RNA sequence: UGACGGAAGGGCACACCAGGAGUGGAGCCUGCGGCUUAAUUUGACUCAACACGGGAAAACUUACCAAGACCGAACAGUAGAAGGAAUGACAGAUUAAGAGUUCUUUCAUGAUUUAUUGGGUAGUGGUGCAUGGCCGUUCUUAGUUGGUGGAGUGAUUUGUCAGGUUAAUUCCGGUAACGAACGAGACUGAAACCUAUUAAUUAGUUUUCUGCCUAUAAGACAGAAAACUUCUUAAAGGGACACAUUUCAAAAGAAAAAGGAAGCAUUCAGCAAUAACAGGUCUGUGAUGCCCUUAGACAUCUUGGGCCGCACGCGCGCUACAAUGGAGUUACUAGAGAGUACCGAGAUUGAAAUAGUUAAGGAAAACUCAAAAGAACGUACAUGACAGGGAUAAAUGAUUGGAAUUAUUUGUUUUGAACGAGGAAUUCCUUGUAAUAUCGAGUCAUUAACUCGAGAUGAAUACGUCCCUGCCCUU
């Protein structure tokens, strides 16, 4: 139909079938610990997660 | 100041040279078709130099099994290793040669030097009889032909 | 037939990067101060080898 | 460019057996040096010569080779 | 029954846990005597406290060393300060202090390191470099 | 004269007749050297030997009190219970007492264990016995410079302890700060 | 936007969906499309606030009963 | 009909029966930062200043620390279940009042987004802030504003009052900031606002003696 | 290894106000301080304690400038 | 009576002629500098002058231990010393180590120049430039030829040690001191 | 027998829990075996601070830590320590273990 | 080693493993309804016959015997290049024709 | 270390028509040919029996015959067919018999093969470019 | 008042000196320019662009190109409309297509909406020369300010200095200034230690029993068992502050040595002020203003291609040019990481190798997780582009993937090129540091020569000076 063949890709193994929690972005993906929070939002957030600027 | 408990007493190219021809001499260890057709894994270019590399790795391997007590194919595997630098990359470590090591672990077995444990591979205690029986040979020659440094002269 | 000077103090570090040491050394057999330039680290109990001992390093 | 001499022909042998137990050291790379022989073969007659009792050994090793008049 | 005392010896990262005991004059490393150690140009290193202060000082005395970190010449540095530390302990719980005294001082007159543990360690990583100081090129034009 | 410490000799006792146990600031006790007893992590305050000659106490700035047989020279017992540093200990030899940074006095027993806790406005220096009398740093004595001994900094002209180096200690064998009883 | 009837009441008796399109809900099973498209034409009515968070959307219902009582 | 083929459920990792400890409170914390900013567009007209997310055991307990005030209750923790998959009977939601109101910078920032949206100049709705921040207790405040106040050509303003230490870990412990942004018809002014807190949360900062008299 | 003026303020107050406590031996000096006045880091109680005693030290053979302490001042 | 002795087949007995590097030559002044190893970890390398009190068997050894391929491996290093020792022992029948003072002495100019004028070197100078330079001669003699590492040193330390000029040592030093000859 | 384990983000909470639990072994229980420190976890993140690439290539290091601590008990199980939570501050995940 | 008309005349199960490995493993995995549909197709156009030229974007196709006679073009990147398909292109991958750039100039 | 007569010692070989230095070991004087490396070299004197730390110039002329026929058949002589360097071959056979100067030959009647058809591959190896897919931009600098 | 000086005075930094390793020269991996192309998408151009956008792109990513479709056209009025607004579709043909896209034919479903206007909406579209936020930089050094007061009509000046000192307007001291705030310091994480406390499994040791084996007097190994905490783990405390000696400068302090686990602020880092750039990012964001497009779309979707294209130039790097080495065998020895509703994979087993068939335990101090450089062995290799070097191509064997051609990665055999230590120039580095070689993690369906960390072997060279490059202060 006018809809059948849209996305009719099949998108499992992923650089773009994953996605950043909040930013949507497919770009900078941190996906260590299961946070799946893209880079330049992990860093907004850190605080509130617990990660501290420690060394 | 030195004795004689077990085969950790004897340097082990000494002693795996000593074991070497002894499994040679009793003539129980048949040699496979493909002895000289292969190396000893994949990151060796040339097959091994010496023409009875079987004996050699076969006390060698079979003293793996007396310090250690459940040990595997694997684990022997990546201790008879090298190092993959074959091209313009940084070399890397690899294992060995599944065949070569379990041929031989199977070979011995019919030998009854080795068993089956549920979880790997272990001595008998014929085997662990006849290991240390020639650990005992080596060890007399060595103190009579080298000193020990305790009862070195004080220089 | 070299001679040997000790080192009584160090003048300073000059030579534009300083890599030359002024220091008035001694000589032992003659027991009169002499001021020579040294590269390299000095001390001051050091004992020097002269091959010239009219040369009164001065920098001007 | 070396062409040091791989084997051992008459006149290279008697030359080697004569002034080679007279040098006061004796490595397989100096014996190369002035016999002018593959010191692969300098190993070789050092053996010999230490099997003949002219050259005793001082650091026979893996590493190195060195030897001197007996 | 059987007086024995514990020490250890530490470098860059190899532990050397002891055990001073009354015997034979034996020692042992990981099972293996002291004369076969890997490193074989090291065993004269490792043997160097016995003849600090004589061999007999140890005659009476059975060792049993583990070492379980570091390479192979750290683990050839904490033996080393394993079997001095245990001479000077087991002089001390057993013996009167002005021998142990008396022999922790030829030790710390010959070298202060056989009985104090060496305070250097591996530097971090910082980024930007190679290494803990190095730096990557900066390419100008 | 006397040899083997690694700081201030701070108490002395001599409990018989040649043995000697001392103790310093470096944390240990010298039985005149024969024998060093360890065990303590701060310095040694003050140093009490039973009547027997045989068992010894020693106070220490690690908030205990360790008890040491000369017999066979290992700390049999450990005194815990106090919050500040200790400053003496005096032996009556069934109670023990003791006192210091705390500002409270302890009567301890023989077999480790306290009974009271009197709780000077300040610390207390030095607790002895004759009835104990107790010495703080509040320039009283109950239970113009401080008190230190009794049997301060005031020097009735310099500060009593308890030429030469400063002694720290006295019993004439007199432990000093260089080591140098 | 087209949407099956048989499932379109199933909306209509707070609800959520994730932005992305690409796969089905979690709750209907419908594409996350679908979804969007529904509430979203819904919201114009001010029905509902279409409050947006971590790429999640969260209506709210309200005026709504109106409409949706009718419906 | 379409031919789509994934399912994206609407889950929660911290309901997860089987979880590493890296993987727990690494995704404790991402739900924390996601209720903790999902609300945040829901009570921006209570202004919530604050998420707790404290349990008992197997019910997980939200709390809401709003500044000035069951059917949002009620309404909220629909939201709550529908977004991630909690099970009805361990989620709960309540309420509480907060009487430091000038301690509070989200609460705050959020009277200077309102003032400044509504129309008063920018020197008058932040100063009347700073009088009731410093008052009620803070040590010192920093509201920091840039933007588009006066024209087209951007500009940035800082109103410093108090006493505010700027480097050391002591500004980790003391430290109060929220940012907001509020758009007007020209662009978006950017609203920072830092609070130093005082010795309620107990520690003394580095450099303090304080020597009683005797 | 200079000493700022946090420390050697902390320094002269303790010193005047509590100057009979102090003596010229820095391990009762530390806990003195800590008794004395309230620092809650245990580096920067030495330091001020550290500072303490070099100032009695100076304090022995004469009076100092900043220093004002009562015992100074009855005999002034 | 603990009497070390360097591969337990050398001894330390032995004089330095050159007074000017009698103190800062470690040989047998104290017990810490005679020791069985050339391999000690200590800490020489944290204060001024602290490299005096390295054994000078040992300083040999850390400078052969050059050229990007050969970082770190002292014990590489070790060996072709200890096969260079007894090689020296046999081409004079002294002791090694009386061969490698007499060498230090010998291949360390006494004069050189900076930006030029001629300025003297001071005693530290002369023995680190000595293990530098036979250093030098030795690993570029050996490089691309057939002999030895540990021979090729041996036969430096001999030609240096007396007189001889075919030593790279002493070929670079006396150039270095006709270059400053002729700069006073 | 019987184990407990706590594990949090913040060594005071941890170590509150183990203290107040084996204080709550002197009643109604027979003996506290001591909190048991396993190794700690160090979480390491280390991201780029810049949203794009311009500037100098400068990371940042962020890093959660985990304590775990094991309390092993004899107990009655059906009794144990009944509650044993007792009010665990937030971010505080005790459990018992057969 | 074998005849052309061998090859042609036996099963293609049996030709795939005289294959390489890539191309035997291409055919061991499931035969994709995107080159089924092709083939099924390519026959057609032998059926109602230089064959019509069928334009296709499979060009990844492993050829093997039954298209050897058909003519069919493949997609570059814009244009479908044409190409007939002899006995000597065989297992060869279909898209090695079609060439997706101007080489240089 | 023995006096090796001047007769025996060739300085070079004549074997499959090539060259073959009398001075290196067997095995490494068998990898002068362009069929043979080391692997199969070690391989072949193994198979024929000749010793392997022997001189090749001191090869009697009856080994020679024994390894020109184990290289020109190596099938029958329990050689394993993955050692081979031509398998599976085209225009019948399945041995690599390529010990010889038709390592080349193969080698040039490929791209003739390949060119001919038209191929992609054989396409670059006529225009002399990077065959196997690298990167041109930067490397393959030869100058032209 | 700031800026500037080929003006002076005093300080600082691997800035340079003494040196090490190099890069530049060869081959390759990779980024930028250029040329080509339908497209070879794009931002960034001295430090502060060029292994940077965590940018290792087969498809998606993706912003580019060739085709093809499609409404992600809400809401409101009108038409039309359950007597059917419209939507979905088999086969034949058109189409790459099993997109009913379209054409002859009918067959199902039904108000969900077709056509219209008003209109929003969407955009990896433009604009960082409209903004927020974040980051970099002036700038790793020590600097900045307002309350009152003094001077000047004023911009402003004083406080913020003569001298001395320190890593530091850090301090002693002189003072029309007094009293403060920020920056330094103070602070936080790691290393350096505790036979003293607390502890004991998933860490270790010891003891006892059972069985086995060799020694000549010790013990080794396996299977169970109970105490003990030196090592291990980790909490609380402790521990140095230059205190103390000598000397130098009534100060502030400075330099040996001793003690000590530790003595450059002990070291490595984190945080790090006022003011500023019209530095980068609207291509991280449902943060966003204005403009542009907005049914024949610059939104989205599908297929194929490109981002990899080579006449050349530059940058970051990997391997090398050998005997301090390469090849064959034998013994080894860490730390930090990471793991399941299919993830990390033990053990058995097919074989020449990558790999395949079965398959325990582990949500983890418990199971998986394992070192190589280096060492030792042999009458091997002998200075020969030689076995140094492994680019290039060739025949084949497999893996991951819907799909491997322009080789994803890789195994076997064969092929055996430059490269003989590299010109002008230039980069990094002061101690467990440089250097050498390796391991883990990020990315990861598949793919490290990249980056972030971790250990292992452990050098040389001064304890300096403004000469160069630049800083910070003073007429």
């Amino acid at each position: 139909g006018s809809y059948s063949i849209y996305n009719a890709h099949p998108r499992n193994y992923g650089n773009g079938s994953r996605t950043c929690r909040k930013c949507g972005a497919r770009k900078g993906l941190i996906r260590k610990y299961g946070l799946d929070l893209c880079r330049r939002c992990f860093r907004e957030k850190a605080v509130e997660i617990g990660f501290q600027k420690l060394d | 100041m030195h004795h004689f408990s077990n085969i950790k007493d004897v340097v082990a190219i000494d002693f795996i040279k000593a074991y070497a021809e002894h499994l040679k001499k009793s003539g129980k260890l048949e040699i496979p078709e493909w002895v000289d057709t292969v190396k000893t894994g994949m990151c060796k270019e040339l097959a091994p130099l010496n023409p009875d590399w079987i004996y050699i790795r076969a006390a060698a391997i079979a003293r793996k099994v007396y310090l250690n007590n459940g040990i595997g194919v694997m684990a022997l595997r990546r201790a008879y290793g090298d190092q993959y630098n074959k091209h313009y990359n940084p070399s890397h470590r690899t294992l060995g040669s599944g065949k070569v090591n379990r041929y031989i672990l199977q070979q011995l077995e019919k030998m009854g030097i080795v068993a089956k444990i549920q979880s790997g591979r272990s001595l008998t205690k014929e085997g662990r009889k006849d290991m240390d029986k020639i650990a005992f040979q080596v060890y007399k020659e060595h103190e009579a032909k080298v000193t020990p440094m305790i009862l070195m002269p004080m220089n | 037939p070299v001679i040997y000077a000790q080192v009584t103090e160090i003048l300073g570090r000059t030579g534009s990067r300083g890599g030359v040491l002024q220091v008035r050394c001694d000589i032992m057999g003659e027991n009169r101060q002499i001021l020579r330039n040294v590269k390299g680290p000095i001390r001051v109990g050091d004992i020097l080898t002269l091959l010239e001992a009219e040369r009164e390093a001065r920098r001007l | 460019k070396l062409n040091n001499a791989v084997l051992f022909d008459k006149a290279t042998l008697d030359k080697c057996t004569k002034e080679v137990p007279s040098m006061k050291v004796i490595t397989p790379a100096v014996v190369a040096d002035r016999m002018k022989i593959t010191c692969s073969l300098a190993k070789i007659l050092l053996k010999d010569l230490e099997k003949k009792e002219l050259i005793v050994p001082v650091k026979v090793d893996n590493h190195i080779w060195i030897y001197t008049r007996s | 029954a059987l007086k024995s005392v514990q020490v250890f010896g530490k470098k860059k990262t190899a532990i050397a846990v002891c055990l001073c005991k009354e015997g034979k004059g034996m020692i042992r490393v990981n099972g293996v005597p002291l004369d076969l150690i890997n490193p074989p140009v090291l065993r004269i290193k490792v043997f160097e406290p016995l003849f600090i202060v004589g061999k007999e000082n140890y005659a009476k005395l059975d060792l049993k060393i583990r070492v379980t970190g570091g390479g192979q010449v750290a683990q050839a540095y904490a033996i080393r300060q394993a079997i001095a530390k245990a001479l000077i302990a087991y002089n001390q719980k057993f013996v009167d202090e002005t021998t142990k005294n008396e022999l922790k001082a030829k030790f710390l007159e010959y070298d202060r390191t056989l009985l104090v543990a060496d305070p250097r360690r591996c530097e971090a990583k910082k980024f930007g470099g190679p290494g803990a100081r190095a730096k990557y090129q900066k390419s100008y034009r | 004269t006397l040899e083997g410490h690694n700081g201030a000799v701070t108490s002395i006792a001599v409990a018989k007749p040649d043995v000697l146990v001392s103790g310093s600031r470096d944390k240990t006790l010298m039985v005149w050297p024969t024998k060093s007893l360890h065990g303590h992590s701060h310095f040694i305050s003050d140093l009490v030997l039973s009547n027997d000659g045989q068992f010894a106490i020693s106070s220490s700035w690690d908030h205990t009190l360790r008890l040491w047989d000369l017999t066979k020279m290992e700390s049999v017992r450990r005194f815990v219970g106090h919050e500040g540093d200790v400053m003496s200990v005096a032996f009556s030899n069934t109670k023990i007492i003791s006192g210091g940074r705390d500002k409270t006095i302890k009567l301890w027993n023989t077999v480790g264990k306290c009974v009271a806790s009197v709780k000077h406005s300040e610390w207390v220096s030095c607790v002895r016995f004759v009835k104990f009398v107790s010495a703080g740093w509040d320039n009283q004595v109950k239970t113009t410079g401080f008190i230190n001994t009794v049997a301060g900094k005031d020097g009735n002209n310099c500060q009593v302890y308890q030429k030469t180096s400063a002694c720290m200690s006295i019993c004439i064998f007199t432990g000093h700060v260089d080591k140098k009883i | 936007m087209r949407i099956a009837t048989k499932d379109i009441i199933a909306i209509y008796k707070c609800i959520v969906c994730h932005k992305d399109f690409v796969c089905l809900h979690p709750v209907f099973g419908i594409p996350n499309l679908q979804v969007f498209m529904l509430m979203k034409g819904l919201a114009t009515k001010k029905c509902v606030k279409e409050t947006c968070n971590w790429r999640c959307l969260y209506w709210t219902l309200n005026e709504g009963i109106a409409y949706l009582r009718q419906k | 009909m379409f031919c789509l083929t994934k399912t994206k459920a609407l889950n929660v990792d911290v309901l997860k029966t089987n979880i590493s400890r890296k993987h727990k409170f690494v995704a404790d914390g991402v739900f924390y930062a996601e209720l903790n900013e999902l609300l945040q567009r829901e009570l921006s007209a209570d202004g919530y200043s604050g998420v707790e997310v404290r349990k008992n055991g197997s019910k997980f307990q939200i709390i809401i620390r709003a500044t000035r005030t069951g059917r949002r209750i009620h309404e909220l923790t629909n939201l709550l279940i529908a977004r991630f998959g909690f099970p009805k009977d361990k989620i709960e939601l309540y309420v509480e009042k907060v009487l430091a109101r000038g301690l509070c910078p989200v609460s705050q920032a959020e009277s200077i987004k309102y003032k400044i949206a509504e129309g008063l100049p920018v020197r008058r709705a932040v100063g009347s802030v700073m009088r009731l921040i410093m008052d009620s207790g803070a040590k010192g405040c920093e509201v920091s504003i840039s933007g588009k106040l006066r024209g087209q050509r951007a500009q940035g303003m800082v109103f410093k009052e108090g006493y505010m230490i700027k480097s050391g870990n002591a500004t980790r412990q003391f430290y109060s900031s929220a940012v907001r942004c509020v758009l007007l018809r020209m662009g978006i002014i950017g609203i920072k606002v830092t609070i130093m807190l005082d010795t309620d949360p107990s520690g003394k900062n580095g450099p303090a003696a304080r020597i009683p008299d005797v | 290894g200079v000493r700022t003026k946090t420390v050697k303020r902390a320094a002269r107050n303790i010193i005047e106000k509590y100057y009979p406590l102090l003596t010229l031996d820095f391990h009762t000096n530390k806990r003195v301080v800590d008794e004395v006045a309230v620092v809650e880091t245990k580096r920067l109680r030495n330091k001020i304690a550290g500072f303490i005693t070099h100032l009695m030290r100076r304090i022995q053979k004469g009076p100092v400038r900043g220093i004002s302490f009562k015992l100074q001042e009855e005999e002034r | 009576t603990f009497a070390p002795k360097l591969f337990n087949k050398w001894s330390y007995d032995v004089t330095v002629s050159d007074i000017s590097l009698k103190e800062l030559l470690a040989i047998n002044s104290k017990l810490k500098y005679q020791v069985f190893l050339p391999h000690t970890a200590g800490r020489y390398q944290i204060k001024p002058f602290r490299k005096i009190q390295c054994p000078i068997v040992e300083r040999l050894v850390c400078c052969m231990m050059q050229h990007g391929k050969n970082s770190g491996k002292k014990l590489l290093a070790m060996r072709v010393v200890e096969e260079s020792f007894e090689i020296i022992h046999l081409l004079t029948e002294k002791n090694p180590i009386q061969v490698l003072v007499d060498a230090i002495i010998n291949a360390s100019p006494r004069e050189d120049s900076t930006r030029r004028q001629a300025v003297d070197v001071s005693p530290l100078r002369r023995i680190n430039q000595a293990l530098y330079l036979m250093t030098m001669g030795c690993r570029s003699a050996a490089f691309r030829n057939s002999k030895t590492l540990a021979e090729c040193l041996a036969d430096e330390i001999v030609n240096a040690s007396k007189s001889n000029t075919a030593s790279f040592a002493i070929k670079k030093k006396e150039d270095m001191e006709r270059v400053a000859k002729s700069n006073r | 027998n019987i184990t407990i384990t706590i594990t949090s983000t913040k060594v005071k909470a941890v170590e509150s829990l183990c203290a107040e639990v084996k204080e709550n072994g002197k009643k109604k229980g027979v003996q506290v075996k001591g909190p048991v420190r396993i190794p700690t976890k160090t979480l390491r993140i280390t991201t780029r601070k810049t949203p794009c690439g311009e500037g100098s290539k400068t990371w940042d290091h962020y890093q959660m830590r985990i304590y775990k601590r094991v309390l092993s008990m004899k107990t009655t199980p059906e009794t144990v320590k009944e509650i044993t939570s007792l009010k665990v501050e937030p971010g505080v995940e005790l459990e018992v273990a057969m | 080693g074998k005849s052309l008309e061998e090859i042609t005349a036996m099963p293609e199960a049996d030709f795939v493993k005289m294959l390489d490995a890539r191309a035997r493993r291409s055919y061991r995995r499931s035969p994709k309804l995107k080159h089924e549909r092709l083939v099924k197709k390519l026959l057609k156009i032998k059926k109602a016959t230089k064959p019509k030229l069928v334009k296709t974007h499979c060009r990844d196709k492993i050829i093997l015997p039954n298209m050897i006679g058909s003519v069919i073009g493949v997609y570059n990147g814009k244009s479908f290049t044409t190409v007939e398909i002899k006995p000597e292109m065989l297992g060869h991958y279909l898209g090695e024709f079609s060439i997706t750039y101007k080489p240089v100039t | 270390a023995t006096v090796t007569s001047e007769s025996e010692f060739q300085h070079m070989l004549r074997v499959c028509n090539t060259n073959l230095d009398g001075r290196r070991k067997v095995p490494y004087a068998l990898t002068g040919i362009k069929g043979c490396g080391r692997r199969y070299a070690y391989l072949v004197c193994k198979r024929a029996g000749i010793d392997v730390n022997k001189r090749a110039g001191l090869m009697t002329p009856a080994e020679i015959e024994k390894i020109v026929d184990i290289l020109n058949n190596p099938l029958n002589y329990k050689i394993p067919v993955w050692f081979l360097n031509r398998q599976k071959d085209n225009k019948d056979g399945k041995d690599s018999q390529l010990i010889a100067n038709a390592v080349e030959t193969r080698l040039r009647e490929d791209i003739e093969a390949l060119k001919k058809m038209r191929a992609h591959r054989g396409l670059r190896h006529y225009w002399g470019l990077r065959v196997r897919g690298q990167h041109t931009k930067t490397t393959g600098r030869r100058g032209r």
